[PDB]
């Protein structure tokens, strides 16, 4: 029943006797597994985790610089040389200026000027490498048939619960049997390795903000990085050399990239931390479910004499569906909640679908609350409940270095 | 690089002297670079060549030096007692930094062989009013620097309380030297007189003082 | 004419700091390098810093360890020595120092080409710092009566050096010798200064003598007369 | 003198009147027959009484964030803070059913507010063409020797150098030049960079010469020049980022310091730097006419200088193929001219080439006296031949995306 209410919700419908139903689980997807005298299954795809993510590269985003010195040279003396040329821990630039008589040269041409400066990062991003393997899929079942309203958006007891269930997929671990109580067992044998390539994929972390990138882009960026867990390459992506007439060489750092970075950002996937595991919020699942172990409970129960009363207006999906949640006045529970479609009331000749199969009571106490889901036809009809004179109608009627999209 | 000069240099007056510079972890461009400073006694060097062998304008002509590509010297023709200094070399240590060699103190030698004007002090009034007593024994122009100053208490040696000062050179060119005595008020009275003999190249001069 | 004075040396702990400061004047300061020498007492010339016009190059001799940081102030033709953590290997007599011969071939004064032609043709009278763990003392004055004649004053017991002796507040020059400091057992120092004065002059006129002791921060004039 | 070692040097032959172009880091040799060769730059260019037009915010944070949220049909949604101009607010449509809160199936309204306060921002300041002061040195050629190529110190006292100063109000001067009588300065002011279409930009203590057209389309949160004291931002959207998280909240994030975009887009448009009150500037021409009418040769009237010369420094060849002669006179006949040519054969001493220089003078009376002067050689071996008779010096010479436009 967690299907209802999704705007992506896909309704499949397996054949008849057959074991076998393929699925395709995407993140804020739902899928509606309907089969012939077996029950309605909601199967979802939650959560993808990614684990131990390993340190690849680091860009600096906001640097600061010191100690800056200079040495010159007159014309035809060679190029200058800083003994801080040799430290790895400062960015030098040789330049060109104007030297003369009036300079300190004997000779007048261009002369060799270099400038030194102290790097240092302040701030900066890192990129981690994606083990396929180190990769989790969790799956949520959840069968139609009793279950109220509430029952939709509940995650808390699917151990006790038998109508809810976890299911955990990963590419060492691809299959599960997932327990459901009196309705059986769903087998799940799943394709973890061919829902989205992270062999391509790095995870990038800014200022706790978290995304998915490809991984030529995260190499291309016009930054100073330096490898694994330090020693700073292109450190002139962050540095400045002011150049001033001819005549003096000034250095100066460029501000926080952050805000650059963010925008070139913009079309990679986003992601979250949950401490040391990644959480993602995109990509598909193909699982293959086995119907083998799955059984209708409550078949064996007999239709409910007593009177029922719609708890809520009777609401229209975003696909067409209705559902339905009624409150049972009668005590002969367990039993099988009389529900169809009509469109003559004389004959009572049931027209649509029940999307919800086998729906029932299973509460021996009164004023107990259930809902079921409805698949109605094309115009005027009658959601009829219920037997005999308390039954209960309702009419219904229906109808640059920008980051590339990924 | 490291500069090194001889310790001393002795000359006579009218002679030629020539001081050496000589470097270690240098090049041609160290001599080429050497700069020499005479510092007289007491007073702030004075620059007397640059660029190896270039004398600046008011630099006596007197003062030339030479370079080779393994090092600098100074020569001085027709010394004079005014040439008595210490001599400096200087040159690059690094591209960026300067170092002086470790000096070289020439001495000029057979001067008028001058007796010192010892004038002995006895301690003031206000000095013992504060219950202290200091006797000052001034030795001023002689030549050579070599002295020996001896207490006496009427006739027998002091040698406590006695602070002797190293003979330093005057604008004269006349070494000058000062001794010290300190005493108790008791003390001075205990004594008739009090001598300060100053022993230079055999003869001694004495001056006395007295109490009362 | 051309000069260069230094202040801002006196007693100082070990560990502790110092600012120097040197005044220049009668030449264009601003597009002068300017150096700072020292020289530990009875020891050799020892170059310690030096700085460029607008003060983007600052070189400093291998036992300045990021210790000093040598400053200028071209407006107000003063040259800056600050200097931390000093120990007893720092007590010197500080030079303020200009460098008159790169100006010839450099008029900017701002250019550091590598071994360039120089020549530390200005120099100051020195500032002395002596890095001496606790000590500073005060010294008494006395005078030193005449017996033609010698007169004089008697400066004892007193840390550090130096002390300026003078006559009349300089009226008189003529005659005076002022003797060498005696480095005592105690750790004092002690002077004195003695003024050739003929004998007539005695009886009609009495002379004053100029003491004054800077790290100390006092100032005494007494008179000579028997 | 002022102009030898320059790369950006132009030699102009100019009649009363010679047109120049005066750029910063450039300077002109100006020459004419029977006139002595003057040296013109362009120093500075400062603008002054700046007003503040309007502030961009480029880092900014947000506080005290609430959401409202409506079923279907249930109409907006609405929060008080919409009403609050210190407040960025968002209306979107989310998913509402049976399990989000509503007993409908549909697109509930959804308001998300934050408080938005401007952590850095940078400035943009109006330029009065008026208020606008060019700074233009000269300096003759005849005597001085090498050490006043740079010197800037007394060129009141000094004949040789002098101190222009141009403004749309005074675009004309008279530089008094001694013994070498006047030059005239008619220049144009307000045709040299058109301040009328440019914004004087202050970021981090940084700042730029901005196109005004360029300024107003900035992608930042914006507040006019007289919104003093508490400012109310305009465009707030700009800094701040609304993205879509569940049925009864929407997320709302701050974008980061755009100092260095802001940087980068700021390539290309002019830099400059402040004098206290006063914004310098280094970039830009000055079109100017000088009068030469009462210019005049100071040492015509001398005699030629007999006694002997040594040169000081040896011949130079700047970039432009001139040479540079520093000579020291031993002679005390001075004021005297000095004796200077370059020769091909020495038996007939016939003149080659021409002077820079014109006239060259020694002007003191004493002796050991330095000066300099620039010779135009020709092509190949020439002799730089000064003085006269048998002491004269020979030297051998020999020539040959919101990016700023
Ligand atoms: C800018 O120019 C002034 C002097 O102005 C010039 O003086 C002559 C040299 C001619 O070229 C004139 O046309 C011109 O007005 C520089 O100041 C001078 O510095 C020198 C330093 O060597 C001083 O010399 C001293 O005096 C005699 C020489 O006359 C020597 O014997 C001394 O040993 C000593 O060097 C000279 O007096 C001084 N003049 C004045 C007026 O201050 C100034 O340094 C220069 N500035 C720059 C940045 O280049
Ligand atoms: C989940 O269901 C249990 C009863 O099975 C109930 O107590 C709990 O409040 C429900 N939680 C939500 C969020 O609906």
């Amino acid at each position: 029943i967690r299907c209802i209410g999704v705007s992506n919700r896909d309704f499949v419908e397996g054949m008849s006797g057959g074991t076998w139903v393929d699925v395709v689980l995407e993140h804020g997807g739902c899928v509606t597994v309907m089969a012939q005298d077996k029950p309605t299954v909601d199967i979802e795809l939650v959560t993808t985790t990614v684990s131990n993510m390993a340190e690849v590269r680091s860009y600096c985003y906001e640097a600061s610089i010191s100690d800056m010195a200079s040495d010159s040279r007159c014309p035809t003396q060679g190029e200058a040389y800083l003994d801080k040329q040799s430290d790895t821990q400062y960015v030098c630039k040789r330049t060109l200026v104007d030297r003369g008589w009036g300079n300190g040269c004997g000779l007048f041409g261009k002369g060799s000027l270099v400038t030194c400066a102290k790097f240092a990062c302040s701030k900066k991003m890192t990129g981690k490498s994606i083990q396929p393997e180190n990769l989790e899929y969790r799956i949520m079942l959840s069968v139609h048939g009793s279950q109220h309203s509430g029952m939709i958006v509940n995650d808390t007891g699917h151990e006790t619960d038998e109508n809810r269930a976890k299911v955990e997929i990963t590419p060492n671990s691809p299959r599960a049997e997932a327990t459901l109580g009196g309705f059986g067992s769903l087998g799940l044998d799943c394709e973890p390795r061919t829902g989205l390539d992270f062999s391509d994929l790095y995870y990038l972390t800014m200022n706790n903000k978290h995304w998915l990138v490809h991984k030529e882009w995260f190499h291309d960026i016009p930054l100073p990085w330096h490898a694994g867990a330090p020693h700073w390459n292109n450190k002139e992506a962050l540095v400045e050399f002011k150049d001033a007439h001819a005549k003096r060489q000034t250095v100066v750092v460029l501000g926080s990239q952050e805000g650059a970075v963010h925008t070139a950002l913009a079309g990679a996937l986003e992601a979250e931390m949950d401490g040391a595991k990644g959480r993602l919020s995109s990509g598909h699942l193909k699982c293959r479910l086995k119907m083998d172990k799955l059984r209708l409970k409550g078949v064996s129960y007999s239709l409910c004499t007593a009177a029922f009363t719609f708890t809520k207006i009777p609401a229209e999906t975003l696909h067409g569906t209705v559902t339905v949640e009624v409150q049972y006045a009668g005590t002969d529970g367990p039993c099988k909640v009389p529900a169809q479609m009509a469109v003559d009331m004389q004959t009572l000749t049931p027209v649509g679908r029940l999307i919800t199969a086998n729906p029932v009571i299973t509460e021996s106490t009164e004023n107990s609350k259930m809902m079921l889901e409805l698949d109605p036809p094309f115009g005027d009809s009658y959601i009829v409940i219920g037997v005999g004179e308390k039954k209960i109608t309702h009419h219904w009627h229906r109808s640059g270095w920008s980051h590339p999209q990924f | 690089s490291v500069l090194t000069q001889p310790v001393s240099v002795s000359g006579s007056p009218g002679q030629s002297i020539t001081i050496s510079c000589t470097g270690t972890s240098s090049n041609a461009d160290t001599y080429n670079l050497v700069s020499w400073y005479q510092q007289r006694p007491g007073k702030a060097p004075k620059l007397m060549i640059y660029e190896g062998t270039k004398r600046p304008s008011g630099v006596s002509n007197r003062f030339s030096a030479s370079k080779s590509a393994t090092a600098a010297s100074l020569t001085i023709s027709g010394l004079q007692p005014e040439d008595e200094a210490d001599y400096y070399c200087c040159s690059y240590a690094t591209s960026r930094t300067l170092v002086f060699g470790g000096g070289t103190k020439l001495t000029v030698v057979g001067q008028p062989k001058a007796a010192p004007s010892v004038t002995l002090f006895p301690p003031s009034s206000e000095e013992l009013q504060a219950n202290k007593a200091t006797l000052v024994c001034l030795i001023s122009d002689f030549y050579p620097g070599a002295v020996t100053v001896a207490w006496k208490a009427d006739s027998s040696p002091v040698k406590a309380g006695v602070e002797t000062t190293t003979p330093s050179k005057q604008s004269n060119n006349k070494y000058a030297a000062s001794s010290y005595l300190s005493l108790t008020p008791e003390q001075w009275k205990s004594h008739r007189s009090y001598s300060c003999q100053v022993t230079h190249e055999g003869s001694t001069v004495e001056k006395t003082v007295a109490p009362t | 004419e051309v000069q260069l004075v230094e202040s801002g040396g006196g007693l100082v702990r070990p560990g502790g700091s110092l600012r120097l400061s040197c005044a220049a004047s009668g030449f264009s300061y601003s597009n002068h390098w300017m150096h700072w020498v020292r020289q530990a007492p009875g020891k050799g010339l020892v170059w310690v810093s030096r700085i460029n016009s607008d003060g983007s190059t600052r070189n400093y001799a291998d036992f300045v360890k990021g210790r000093f940081t040598i400053s200028r102030d071209n407006a107000e033709n003063t040259l800056y020595l600050e200097m931390n953590s000093l120990t007893a290997d720092d007590t010197a007599v500080y030079y303020c120092v200009r460098d008159g011969v790169r100006f010839y071939y450099d008029s900017t004064g701002y250019y550091p080409d590598s071994f360039f032609k120089y020549g530390m043709d200005v120099w100051g009278q020195g500032t002395t710092v002596t890095v001496s763990s606790a000590s500073t003392k005060g010294p008494s004055v006395f005078p030193l009566a005449p017996s033609t004649a010698a007169l004089g004053c008697l400066v004892k017991d007193y840390f550090p050096e130096p002390v300026t002796v003078s006559w009349n507040s300089g009226a008189l020059t003529s005659g005076v010798h002022t003797f060498p400091a005696v480095l005592q057992s105690s750790g004092l120092y002690s002077l004195s200064s003695v003024v050739t004065v003929p004998s007539s002059s005695l009886g009609t006129q009495t002379y004053i003598c100029n003491v004054n002791h800077k790290p100390s921060n006092t100032k005494v004039d007494k008179r000579v007369e028997p």
